[PDB]
RNA sequence: CAAGGAACUCUGCAAAUUAACCCCGUAAGUUAGCGAGAAGGGGUGCUUAUGUAAAAGUAAGCCGCAGUGAAGAACGAGGGG
RNA sequence: AGCGAAAUUCCUAGUCGGGUAAAUUCCGUCCCGCUUGAAUGGUGUAACCAUCUCUUGACUGUCUCGGCUAUAGACUCGGUG
RNA sequence: ACCUCGAUGUCGACUCAUCUCAUCCUCGAGCUGAAGCAGGUUCGAAGGGUUCGGCUGUUCGCCGAUUAAAGAGAUACGUGAGUUGGGUUCAAACCGUCGUGAGACAGGUUGGUCCCUAUCUAUUGUGCCCGUAGGAAGAUUGAAGAGUGUUGCUUCUAGUACGAGAGGACCGAAGCGAGGACACCUCUUAUGCUCCAGUUGUAGCGCCAGCUGCACCGCUGGGUAGUAACGUGUCUAUUAGAUAAACGCUGAAAGCAUCUAAGUGUGAAACUAUCUCAAAGAUUAAUCUUCCCAUUUCGCAAGAAAGUAAGAGCCGUCAAAGACGAUGACGUUGAUAGGUUACAGGUGUAAGCAUAGUGAUAUGUUGAGCUGAGUAAUACUAAUUGCUCGAGGACU
């Protein structure tokens, strides 16, 4: 249960094509003017209309 | 299991809940998971719709749930508790509380999610 | 869609004893026994205590004792079941609502029927 | 759910007592027995004042299970012991004092010489 | 042909007690009168069959292109739209219960897709033998055991094809056979059947006119309780 | 892990049965020190009263399905070499 | 002498018996023992054995026969790597 | 001794096996010194099947037991990056031997340390990028496949035939199996680590009480949701087509006859279909139909701004799904999960109270309490108030 060779550049991109990479959750911000990602907190200590968190 | 780590297991995650169901209790706020949180907050409800016979019978249970605090007790949460929370809380249908998603970790970029409720 | 499963209940009260004599599973009873080898329903009658009872429905079920011959008789049935008459007779007490004792225990040591 | 090297009395009074499958006779990998199930036993217990040596082979059908078996009707029969009885090659049985009334699951297989040896089949 | 076909749901398994005194194995499912959604020709989509329009629901329930066709064909929106060949003889959007699809007694066979059981293990998937414990097996005390294929160049050194191999268990579309009808109520629009079903509650399941038994017909009344006062 | 019970194997390795106390008892051999926890068994909780300074222990009552109530304790027996 | 098919007997799956439903191993017997063989002593020896090894009581997931609960992973994240 | 010694795991065991049929048995047939019965002989004939227990590393061997059989060969005496290691194969000790002796002994006596992290390929399951040629939506289809395609018994049939006498049919019917396999939990198990109960003492909880840890989760026993078989159901049919052997018919040669030559058939667990699944990336890209869709105006003509409305994605509430992917549900226009509720359900009368006993408890309060998971309702909380893509048929 070993390798034998090693690989060629292209190859090895290749597996980490399709090992490809996928994006953040996404919502707006104006509780506080931010865009923060979906179903979250803001930025600003806001989970929508009220300061659900302190300042940092 | 090399003589290494057990993790995680039943007891612990009840030990933990009644610990930080003891903590809120005495804050009303926690920056735990959700998948904690939320869990914890099922027996919460229990107990806050349960609490409010208001008998000798329930402080005899209520008491398995506590332990000594930085900041409280069993006889100083207990009383306060049973003296000014419940009525409150005693008219809406269950989901008494939010646990609302915040941001994730540093430690481990896991998603904190914070457990609360306000009347 | 609507799935109530009160339609369980809803069939099932074709086959239901209506009077279902309470007992407990240490409860000496006895049954009339319908016997028709081809013919003529007969009774043998197999008496002896409950061994256990569990109840939710037409599968409510239990098992009952004898101990003849140093041969003991251990047989379940099902308490909603035809052709099966039920008389409780004397209440035996335990309370363990599952035990497994007197089908290995000697004599001298029936319990108070219960007061 | 009977199989070989597992032994049980002799239920009925030749002059053994205890007895165990050497085989399963019939079909292959049957590899079971049941109530009304006759297959050949070596006894390993026997008395002198009956008819038997300890180390004979001969057929025995088993008439009681601690494991019980369930009625045809839904009444799930069970018995408290794993009982068996000797034949000689046919449903007469080689023992004849019958311990307990014998079982019920078995009477249509034959063996109504021994259902008529006893005041009950149970 | 003559495929008598119905969706339900197992919404219950029990067990009765028949004619014979004997226990019958029961299986509650919910099943209202359906309703075929389109009829095709041998000659007219070149295969005589019909989808049935099944689960009917409210109509801005669903994909604007599938309620558009059934409003299309004007019929009733139900969420779900199943065929089956070989029969053609039920008229576009054709409202029917299945006490004329079906007798109380008879055999049909009922295919339910399965547990879902995840990913699984040969000696349950394939149905395999376990290891023994004595003499040293180590870690490696449950395995495929001898696999090899081929050695030297003149074996196979290969794999085989289409091998069996576990994967994830369960949860594909299969049908148990010559299970007896048992009894209707179209009043609740609910059906018993014998069997040990495939599948789940909740999940609608197919029932077919048997492929072994359909000709047998046969009934043994439902003892009720005998003795009440 | 129900149900057996070693069928496994080259083979009971494993694995389990065993264990504490009080008390009973133990074969043959044997060279007489043993064997011998040989073999093989019973009681065991509490309330009372009794036991005495302490208790082994007694009797009564109680209670359980059951009381080294969980920790922790030898598993035999024979054969030959 | 002795013991003898043996920790050492080709024949040999010698013999007889036990053992064994049924036993190329075993125990006891019978001995033309290929070269057994009395100071590498013979031939036994009570005990005893992390000694061999036979039978055999419990005991058993060793087994049939397959499987359930809890976690350690493995699996996911994120880092380190 | 070819060819690897700058290195080829080779015996047996177990498993997976599989494969050739010169087939044991299960299908048929043919012929008989084939009364029946039981045979023999010969073939078609691999769809499937063909056991266990003891003796020895050891299959082979023997045995004891049979059953439809316990078939024979083949794969590095297949099969250790699949497992042991029993032994012949470690040094180690000894015995019969031999050597003069150390030593050697297909002579024995006692045992003596199995490395792997998968690069590929194969192959399984399956996710995605793109295709399938306006977009979105379903429905298909079946190129090409896969399987299952085993059997015994009970009863009649029928002591009937046959024979003679015993004995004992041919054929078919029905059942019952075994096994063996897909499934299911009502049973029944076992599990059911946040259901419940007793529950020991020790450290806790100012004291009784009443609960906690800790000890397997202390022990013990139940037990819901569920899991899982040892549980139960189904399944083993039936059919057509092609037929093998085989039997034909007509009818030759060879005035005949001759199943062949032409003509016409019949005939096997084997074959094709009948059953199931799965399938059009089947680039073979197929098919049916559904919805949507055309907003002045640039380009070797597409849109320079209206970019779906058809839908899809992301986010989430999630579960039957689930390694994850993904499949599915739906997201406030919400019942998705939870909570709230009511019940189920089982643990099986709670605490506390008063009575009694001296108390170990009983008493009645009490089917009481309880209830991880069920059921079914309640917008009470969270399922976001969002963003992203997503229209103009270019061309036959």
């Amino acid at each position: 249960a070993v390798q034998q060779r090693r690989s060629s550049k292209h190859r090895r991109d290749k597996r980490r094509s399709h090992d490809a990479l996928t994006a953040q959750a996404l919502s707006v911000c104006q509780k506080c003017g931010k865009k923060k990602l979906f179903h979250r907190v803001c930025s600003c200590g806001m989970y929508g209309d009220l300061r659900v968190k302190k300042a940092y | 299991s090399y003589i290494n780590k057990p993790g995680k297991t039943s007891a612990w995650r009840v030990m933990t809940v009644r610990q930080q169901v003891s903590a809120v209790l005495a804050y009303g706020k926690i920056e735990t998971t959700l998948k904690k949180a939320k869990n914890t907050q099922k027996r919460l409800d229990k107990l806050i719709t349960l609490a409010k016979v208001d008998n000798f019978n329930n402080r005899r249970q209520v008491k398995k749930w506590l332990l000594n605090t930085n900041l409280f007790d069993v006889d100083q949460l207990m009383d306060h508790l049973f003296s000014k929370v419940a009525p409150k809380y005693e008219k809406t249908p269950g989901g008494y509380s939010r646990v609302l998603k915040l941001g994730p970790r540093r430690g481990d970029a896991t998603e904190m999610a914070i457990l609360q409720l306000t009347d | 869609k609507i799935n109530k499963q009160a339609l369980i209940d809803l069939v099932e009260q074709k086959q239901l004893k209506a009077y279902v004599p309470e007992f407990s599973a240490g409860d000496e009873v006895n049954v009339a026994i319908k016997l028709k080898e081809k013919e003529k329903v007969r009774i043998q009658n197999f008496t002896g205590t409950v061994l256990r009872r569990r109840g939710k429905g037409i599968s409510e079920t239990f098992i009952v004792r004898k101990t003849t011959d140093g041969i003991p008789i251990e047989k379940n049935f099902q308490i909603h079941n035809p052709n099966i008459s039920i008389e409780l007779k004397r209440r035996g007490k335990v309370r363990r609502a599952y035990i497994s004792y007197m089908r290995e225990r000697s004599g001298k040591a029936a319990k108070i029927k219960e007061r | 759910m009977v199989s070989f090297m597992t032994r049980l009395n002799v239920a009925d009074n030749t002059g053994a007592k205890q007895v165990g499958i050497i085989k399963v006779l019939g079909s292959t990998r049957k590899r079971y027995a049941f109530l009304g199930d006759v297959v050949v036993v070596s006894v390993k217990d026997a008395i002198p004042s009956g008819m038997v040596k300890k180390g004979q082979v001969l057929r025995a059908v088993i008439v009681r299970t601690k494991k019980g078996q369930q009625r045809k009707d839904g009444t799930h029969l069970k018995f408290d012991d794993n009982a068996c009885v000797l034949i000689k090659e046919d449903k007469s049985p080689r023992g004849t004092r019958i311990f307990g009334p014998v079982a019920r699951e078995l009477r249509e297989r034959g063996y109504n010489k021994i259902l008529s040896l006893a005041v009950e089949v149970v | 042909m003559e495929i008598r076909g119905i969706f339900g749901v197992k919404v219950g398994m029990s067990q009765v007690f028949t004619t014979n005194n004997e226990r019958l194995p029961i299986t509650v499912i919910y099943c209202e009168p359906n309703q075929v959604a389109g009829v095709k020709t041998e000659a007219k989509d070149k295969y005589s069959a019909t989808l049935l329009s099944f689960d009917t629901v409210e109509n801005k329930k669903l994909n604007k292109p599938q309620q558009g066709f059934f409003e299309k064909n004007n019929l009733k929106p139900t969420k779900h739209l199943q065929e089956i060949r070989n029969m053609t003889g039920f008229e576009m959007g054709q409202q029917i219960t299945p006490q004329n699809l079906f007798q109380v007694g008879e055999y049909v066979d009922v295919s339910a897709i399965s547990k879902g059981r995840g990913f699984t293990g040969a000696i349950k998937r394939w149905n395999f033998k376990i290891g023994p414990l004595g003499h040293g097996a180590g870690y490696p005390h449950r395995f495929q055991g001898s696999v090899q294929a081929g050695r030297g160049g003149a074996s196979a050194q290969r794999v085989f094809k289409g091998k069996k191999m576990s994967g994830h268990y369960g949860h594909e579309k299969v049908t148990v056979q010559n299970l007896r009808i048992v009894g209707f109520d179209e009043a609740n629009m609910l059906v018993l059947v014998s069997g040990a079903i495939a599948g789940p509650e909740g999940g609608v399941v197919l029932i077919r006119t048997a492929k072994k038994k359909p000709g047998v017909v046969k009934p043994i009344e439902l003892a009720v309780q005998t003795e009440k006062a």
